[PDB]
RNA sequence: AAAACUCCAGUUGACACAAAAUAGACUACGAAAGUGGCUUUAACAUAUCUGAACACACAAUAGCUAAGACCCAAACUGGGAUUAGAUACCCCACUAUGCUUAGCCCUAAACCUCAACAGUUCAACAAAACUGCUCGCCAGAACACUACGAGCCACAGCUUAAAACUCAAA
C-alpha cells in the first residue's frame, strides 16, 4: 500500500493531515539558484505567509550559494510559519544549485513536516536561447 | 575458413566435421607416426587444454616418447642450442592434440 | 482540362455507377478526390488521343505523354509557390528529359 | 544414396516475435493506450528500449501521441492521473 | 594532420585583408 | 539490446551521412576502467550548523550548548570510523560488482580478437 | 532432413519430453524418435496427407 | 478525401450545444461537404486549460464528425471554425482509416554490423 | 558396413535437434566444493553447482537431469572477427536419476 | 502554467522520511533525463558542438553496453583453477 | 464492392432534412474509443 | 569580487511574428546546402549509363539594400574586474545581426577531405583490397584564396588565375 503518485483535486481521496485535505495544505515555494536559495510559504489560497532567502539572513554574496545558508533560510521560514500556523507543508522547488535538499532540511529543522516534493524546474521546450558558454 | 572442406554442415548452427574425411587423414597420419617410432625417432606430444595434460603426460611416459603440455617458453625449438645444450637431437615429429 | 463532376480512373469500367445515387457518384469524382487522379485521367485521355496502343506504358510516346503531364503539373504548382526551388528544379529537369524523349523518337 | 541430407525450408524456426500493438490501430482520440507510454511524472514519451516495440509502432504512437497533446485530447507536462490505474506495458525503475 | 599548410595562408589571407583596408 | 551499428560509420558501402564519428575505434578491448570515488565531500556539516546556531544564540560558551558539541564530535568519529570501514572494504573485496583487477584479469583470459 | 519437420511439429503440439534423453547410449529411442517412426511407417502408403497422419501417429501411440 | 474534424465545444447545457452543431454542420455543407456520422465523446474535463476568444476554459464538450469534402474547402472550414466563438478549438485531420495497416510480420533481430575494421594487429 | 550419413542420421543429437529446454540426462565426473562438472554426451561439459537439497548425494560418478539452454555457449563481440566459446553448455539442473 | 498544479513530479512522502523521497525524485528526473537537460541549457550549446556530444554518447553506448555483455557472458568463468596442478 | 458498400452506406449520411433528430440522437449517445493494451496482445476497456 | 538592478525579488493570474524537451538506443527525406512542435493543401525529373570552369537552376552562416516585428541571444561599444599592459579570457549593460516580406551576395574544414555508373573477394596511418567504363582534376616549395586581364545587381567583393626574385628542399 501507499501510492508515491499524489492524490488528484478530483474525489474522494481518505487522507488528511492535521483534518485538512492535500490542497488545503500549504505549499512552501523553494527557488534554488545557483548563486542564493529563496524560500516562500503560502496557503493553499495563495496568501503570502513568510518570505526568507539567504540575503535575508546574513549572507551576502557567493556565501549565499552555500548549503549552509540555504539551510539556514528554510529554518527562519519555518520559524515565520510557526507564528501564522502552518505545521504541514507541500513543497515546490525551482531550479538547481546546492541548496535544494538543504532549504528542505532547514525547513524540517524549523518543525515544519515535509508531505509531498514536486520539482516545477522550467525546462523550456525550446524557448529563449540562453548565455554563450563560457572558458572555464 | 580453412576447415571448411573438411566440414559436413552445420546442424543447428553446430559443424560437424566429415568423418570419413578424418578416416582417410588418420590413416595416414597414425602411419607416419609409427613410421617415424621405428626410425628411432623422438616423438613430441603437445598440449595446452589443461584438462588433458596429466593424460598426455602419462601416455608419453608409456611409450618411449616426450610431452610438453605446459606453458611453451619463447624458443624451446629454434633456440635449444641455449635452452639446452650444444648438442641437442629436436624432435624428428611432433603431434598436437590440441593445436 | 476535365470536368470536376468526372468519374475517376477507377470507378469508370464498372457497370452499374452510371444508374447510381447522386451523393455517390460525387464521392466517386474527381471534384472530391486529389490531383493525382485528376492527372491520371488527363493521362488516359492524352493516350486515348494520340497512341496507337492504349494501355501500354512501356512504350516512348505513352512515358513522353506522362513527363508532359508531370511537367504540366509542375508548372500549375508554380503559378503559387514561386520561391519553391525544389520543383523549379523538378520542373527543368523534367522539361530537359521529354526533350531527350523527344529527339530519340525522331531517331 | 538416401542418407545424405536434403536442402530444406530452415526448420524449428519459431515465428518472429510482434510488437504487442502489431495488428491495433492507434488514434490520438486513444489517450488510453498513449498514457501508458508516457512517464507518469513528467509527461515524456517513452523510448524504444523502455516501450519495446517495433520502430514503426514506436513512430505511428508518437506522432499520435503528439497529435493528442496539440488537439487537447492528452496532457503534456504530465500522464493524465486517471490512467495509472491500468497495465504496465514499460520496463521501469523508480520507486524500487 | 598538421594545421601547418592552412596556417601560412590564413596568415597570406589577413595580410592581404590588412592591406586592402589600408589602401 | 545493444543499439546497433549497421549503416552508421561513415565506410566505402554506405550511401549516407554517418550517424557516428567515433575518435576511438570501436572494437573493445581487453582491459575494462580503473574505479572511480570521492569529491568535495564536506561530511557533518548539518551537526556542526546547528552547535554553530547554538553558540550564537548563547555568550560562546562550551558550558551552554554542551549536549549539541558532544552530539558534533560523536557525528566526526562516526564519520571518521566510517572512512577507515569503506578503506578496509571496497579495495579488498567488493559486495556486488567485482574488482577492476580480477575483471582484467578475467578479460585477459578470453580477449577480444580482430586480428585474425 | 525429412523428419525435422515433423519433429518440430511434434514439438509444438507435445512439449520437450518428460522422458530424459540419454545421449551415452547410442539407438536411443526418444518419444519423437518414436512418432517420427511411426509416422514413417505410416506414410508411404497411409495416404491421409499431413495433419490427418499426425492424428493416426498420436492415436497409434495411445494404444 | 475523407477528414475527421476533432470539435471541442463547451459545456453550456444541450439546446445550445445542438445548435452550435447544426451551424458548423451547416456550414461545412456549405463549403461542399457530405457529413457522415456524428461522434459525441462526452464532456471531459480539459487536459490542460485552453484560453479563448475570449475566455479561458477547463470544462470542454468533445465531438468527432466524419465527412467527406472537396481539397479546397478545407482551409475555409478551419477559418469558419476560427471565427466561430462556442469552438474551443477545431483541427481537423485527415481520416484514419482511410490509411490500411500493412501486415506486420514483426521484429526482426539485427546482428552485430560487422567488418567494419580491417584485420591488423595493431 | 555403415557410411557417415548414415550414422549421423540415427544419432541422439540429430535425433533431438535443438537444445533449447530438453530435459536430458548426463553424469557428474569432476567436484569443486560449489560447482559439479557435468557430461551431459555432447561437444562440451557444463557445470552447474550444489543446491541445497541433497548436498552430500552429488557425487563424482552419479547421474543428474539437466535442463539444457544450448550446447556450447558463444558470442561475438564489438570488435570481435570470430566469436568468443567458453567451452561449457550452459544447464540447469533438475535432480538426480 | 496551464496545466494542473500538482501532478508533474511529484513525490508523497511516508511517515516522514523525506530524504529517501527527494532522492527518488531525483532518480526520476534522471530516467527522465530532466536533470542534465538543465545542467546542459544553463548555456546554448551551439549545433554542431551539439552533434558531436550526442555522436560521443550514441558511441559510449555502443561500446559500454557490449562490455557490459561480454563481463555477463564471463562471469561464469570465476571458480577457482578446476584443473589447478600442472 | 466497394461502390456497394458506399451505397449501402449513403442511405445512414446526414443530409438537410435528416439532421436535426441525428444531432440530438449523438448528444444523447457516447462512443468511447478508450481501449487499453496489457503487456501481452490483448485488449481491455 | 567590484560594477549593475532596487520602477527590484518571490507566489498567483493574464500573456508572442522568438524558438521548437522527451520521442531520437530511430537513421529516414532531399541533388547538395539542409531537414525532427502540430494541421491541411500542393508535392518529391529519368525504364540504359557517363556527360556544361562557354549554359541554366539551386547553394549554411555571415554580409548588402528596403520596409516590418524585437522575447532571448549577441560582434561593436560602455562600465566593472584581472594583468607590468589586457585594445582578451570572467562579470554586467546594450547595438548591428539572428526573425518576417521583397530583392541581392554566391563563399565554408560546402569534408563522409573517399567522383558517377556496372561488377568482384596491403608502403604507412585512416574507413580491407580491387576490375571495367566515363567525365572532372593534378603534376617541386614558396611567391600565390596574390599581380594583370576578363565576367559578374558583387566597387574593401566573388569567380577564373600568372611571372620574376628565391630555395634544396616543402
Ligand atoms: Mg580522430
Ligand atoms: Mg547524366
Ligand atoms: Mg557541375
Ligand atoms: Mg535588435
Ligand atoms: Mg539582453
Ligand atoms: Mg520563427
Ligand atoms: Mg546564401
Ligand atoms: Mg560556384
Ligand atoms: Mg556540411
Ligand atoms: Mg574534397
Ligand atoms: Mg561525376
Ligand atoms: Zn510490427
Amino acid at each position: 500500500k501507499f501510492s508515491i503518485y499524489p492524490p488528484i483535486p478530483g474525489e474522494e481521496s481518505s487522507l488528511r493531515w492535521a483534518g485538512k485535505k492535500f490542497e488545503e495544505i500549504p505549499i512552501a515555494h523553494i527557488k534554488a539558484s545557483h548563486n542564493n536559495t529563496q524560500i516562500q510559504v503560502v496557503s493553499a489560497s495563495n496568501e503570502p505567509l513568510a518570505f526568507a532567502s539567504c540575503g535575508t539572513e546574513g549572507f551576502r554574496n557567493a556565501k549565499k550559494g552555500t548549503g549552509i545558508a540555504a539551510q539556514t533560510a528554510g529554518i527562519a521560514a519555518a520559524a515565520r510559519a510557526k507564528q501564522k500556523g502552518v505545521i504541514h507543508i507541500r513543497v515546490v522547488v525551482k531550479g538547481l544549485g546546492p541548496g535544494r535538499l538543504s532549504a528542505m532540511h532547514g525547513l524540517i529543522m524549523g518543525g515544519l513536516e515535509v508531505i509531498s516534493i514536486t520539482d516545477n524546474t522550467p525546462i523550456p521546450h525550446n524557448g529563449c536561447r540562453p548565455r554563450k558558454a563560457r572558458k572555464l | 575458413r580453412f576447415m571448411e572442406p573438411y566440414i559436413f554442415g552445420s546442424r543447428l548452427d553446430h559443424d560437424i566435421i566429415d568423418l570419413e574425411q578424418t578416416a582417410t587423414h588418420l590413416q595416414l597420419a597414425l602411419n607416419f607416426t609409427a613410421h617415424m617410432a621405428y626410425r628411432k625417432g623422438i616423438i613430441l606430444f603437445i598440449s595446452r587444454n589443461r584438462q588433458f595434460s596429466y593424460l598426455i603426460e602419462n601416455m608419453a611416459r608409456d611409450c618411449g616418447e616426450y610431452a610438453h603440455t605446459r606453458y611453451f617458453r619463447g624458443g624451446m625449438l629454434t633456440n635449444a642450442r641455449l635452452l639446452f645444450g650444444p648438442t641437442v637431437r629436436l624432435p624428428d615429429l611432433i603431434i598436437f592434440l590440441h593445436t | 482540362d476535365p470536368p470536376p463532376s468526372t468519374l475517376l480512373k477507377d470507378y469508370q469500367n464498372v457497370p452499374g455507377i452510371e444508374k447510381v445515387d447522386d451523393v455517390v457518384k460525387r464521392l466517386l469524382s474527381l471534384e472530391m478526390a486529389n490531383k493525382k487522379e485528376m492527372l491520371k485521367i488527363k493521362q488516359e485521355q492524352f493516350m486515348k488521343k494520340i497512341v496507337a496502343n492504349p494501355e501500354d506504358t512501356r512504350s516512348l510516346e505513352a512515358r513522353i505523354i506522362a513527363l508532359s503531364v508531370k511537367i504540366r503539373s509542375y508548372e500549375e504548382h508554380l503559378e503559387k509557390h514561386r520561391k519553391d526551388k525544389a520543383h523549379k528544379r523538378y520542373l527543368l529537369m523534367s522539361i530537359d528529359q521529354r526533350k531527350k524523349m523527344l529527339k530519340n523518337l525522331r531517331n | 544414396n538416401e542418407d545424405l541430407p536434403i536442402s530444406m525450408e530452415n526448420p524449428y524456426k519459431e515465428p518472429l516475435k510482434k510488437c504487442i500493438l502489431c495488428g491495433k490501430h492507434v488514434d490520438y482520440k486513444n489517450v488510453q493506450l498513449l498514457s501508458q507510454f508516457v512517464s507518469p511524472f513528467t509527461g515524456c514519451i517513452y523510448g524504444r528500449h523502455i516501450t519495446g516495440l517495433c520502430g514503426k509502432k514506436q513512430k505511428e504512437i508518437t506522432k499520435a501521441i503528439k497529435r493528442a497533446q496539440i488537439m487537447g485530447f492528452m496532457p503534456v507536462t504530465y500522464k493524465d492521473p486517471a490512467y495509472l490505474k491500468d497495465p504496465k506495458v514499460c520496463n521501469i525503475r523508480y520507486r524500487e | 594532420k598538421n594545421v601547418l599548410k592552412i596556417r601560412r595562408r590564413k596568415m597570406n589571407h589577413h595580410k592581404y585583408r590588412k592591406l586592402v583596408k589600408k589602401t | 539490446a545493444t543499439p546497433s551499428l549497421r549503416g552508421r560509420l561513415a565506410r566505402f558501402g554506405n550511401p549516407r551521412k554517418p550517424v557516428l564519428k567515433p575518435n576511438k575505434p570501436l572494437i573493445l578491448a581487453n582491459r575494462v576502467g580503473e574505479r572511480r570515488r570521492e569529491k568535495g565531500e564536506a561530511t557533518c556539516i548539518t551537526e556542526m550548523s546547528v552547535m554553530m546556531a547554538c553558540w550564537k544564540q548563547n555568550e560562546f560558551r562550551d558550558d551552554a550548548c554542551r549536549k549539541e558539541i558532544q552530539g558534533f564530535l560523536d557525528c566526526a568519529a562516526r564519520a571518521q570510523e566510517a572512512r577507515k570501514m569503506r578503506s578496509i572494504q571496497e579495495t579488498l573485496g567488493e559486495s556486488g560488482s567485482l574488482l577492476p583487477n580480477k575483471l582484467n584479469k578475467l578479460l585477459q583470459r578470453f580477449p577480444n580478437k580482430p586480428y585474425l | 532432413y525429412h523428419e525435422d519437420r515433423i519433429r518440430a511439429k511434434f514439438y509444438s503440439v507435445y512439449g520437450s519430453g518428460q522422458r530424459a534423453f540419454d545421449l551415452f547410449n547410442p539407438n536411443f529411442k526418444s518419444t519423437c524418435q518414436r512418432f517420427v517412426e511411426k509416422y514413417t511407417e505410416l506414410q508411404k502408403l497411409g495416404e491421409t496427407d499431413e495433419e490427418k497422419l499426425f492424428v493416426e501417429t498420436g492415436k497409434a501411440l495411445l494404444a | 478525401p475523407r477528414y475527421e474534424l476533432a470539435l471541442i465545444l463547451k459545456a453550456m447545457q444541450r439546446p445550445e450545444t445542438a445548435a452550435t452543431l447544426k451551424r458548423t454542420i451547416e456550414a461545412l455543407m456549405d463549403r461542399g461537404a457530405i457529413v457522415r456520422d456524428l461522434e459525441n465523446l462526452g464532456e471531459r474535463a480539459l487536459p490542460y486549460r485552453i484560453s479563448a476568444h475570449s475566455q479561458q476554459h477547463n470544462r470542454g464538450g468533445y465531438f468527432l464528425v466524419d465527412f467527406y469534402a472537396p481539397t479546397a474547402a478545407v482551409e475555409s472550414m478551419v477559418e469558419h471554425l476560427s471565427r466561430d466563438i462556442d469552438v474551443i478549438r477545431g483541427n481537423i485531420v485527415k481520416h484514419p482509416l482511410t490509411q490500411e495497416l500493412k501486415e506486420c510480420e514483426g521484429i526482426v533481430p539485427v546482428p552485430l554490423a560487422e567488418k567494419l575494421y580491417s584485420t591488423k594487429k595493431r | 558396413v555403415e557410411s557417415f550419413a548414415s550414422m549421423l542420421r540415427h544419432s541422439p543429437l540429430t535425433q533431438m535437434g535443438p537444445a533449447k529446454d530438453k530435459l536430458v540426462i548426463g553424469r557428474i565426473f569432476h567436484i569443486v566444493e560449489n560447482d559439479l562438472y557435468i557430461d551431459f554426451g555432447g561437444k562440451f561439459h557444463c557445470v552447474c553447482r550444489r543446491p541445497e537439497v541433497d548436498g552430500e548425494k552429488y557425487q563424482k560418478g552419479t547421474r543428474v537431469r539437466l535442463r539444457l539452454l544450448d550446447l556450447e555457449l558463444t558470442s561475438r563481440f564489438l570488435g570481435a572477427t570470430t566469436d568468443t566459446t567458453v567451452l561449457e553448455a550452459n544447464a540447469v539442473l533438475l535432480g538426480i536419476q | 502554467a496551464k496545466h494542473l498544479k500538482f501532478i508533474a513530479r511529484t513525490v508523497m512522502v511516508q511517515e516522514g522520511n523525506v530524504e529517501s523521497a527527494y532522492r527518488t525524485l531525483n532518480r526520476i528526473l534522471t530516467m527522465d533525463g530532466l536533470i542534465e537537460d538543465i545542467k546542459h541549457r544553463r548555456y546554448y550549446e551551439k549545433p554542431c558542438r551539439r552533434r558531436q556530444r550526442e555522436s560521443y554518447e550514441r558511441c559510449r553506448r555502443i561500446y559500454n553496453m557490449e562490455m557490459a555483455r561480454k563481463i555477463n557472458f564471463l562471469m561464469r568463468k570465476n571458480r577457482a583453477d578446476p584443473w589447478q596442478g600442472c | 464492392r466497394e461502390v456497394l458498400q458506399l451505397q449501402e452506406e449513403v442511405k445512414n449520411f446526414i443530409t438537410r432534412e435528416n439532421l436535426e433528430a441525428r444531432v440530438e440522437a449523438a448528444l444523447d449517445s457516447r462512443k468511447n474509443y478508450n481501449w487499453a493494451i496489457t503487456r501481452e496482445g490483448l485488449v481491455v476497456r
